[PDB]
């Protein structure tokens, strides 16, 4: 949350930086992949 | 804006910092 997540690797380890990572207003999600289409919550 | 001259009106009288310190956040 907040962190703008070029530096997030500061402080079980996939989780920290690599593969793909997207920028949320929130902050920004790791494990995840950011679609274009839209569907229901 | 997608808003309408109404709406347009009532979000320019709303308006009246505070970033973040001593674990104070906002969702
Ligand atoms: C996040 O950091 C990168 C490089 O450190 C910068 O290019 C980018 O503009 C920053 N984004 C925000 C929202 O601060």
């Amino acid at each position: 949350q907040d962190v703008n997540c070029t530096e997030v690797p500061v402080a079980w380890r996939v989780y920290s930086t690599g593969s793909n990572v997207f920028q949320t207003r929130a902050g920004c999600l790791i494990g995840a992949e950011h679609v274009n289409n839209s569907y229901e919550c | 804006s997608k808003r309408s001259p109404i709406e347009d009106l009532l979000f320019n009288k709303v308006t009246l910092c505070a970033q973040k310190f001593n674990g104070l956040t906002v969702l």
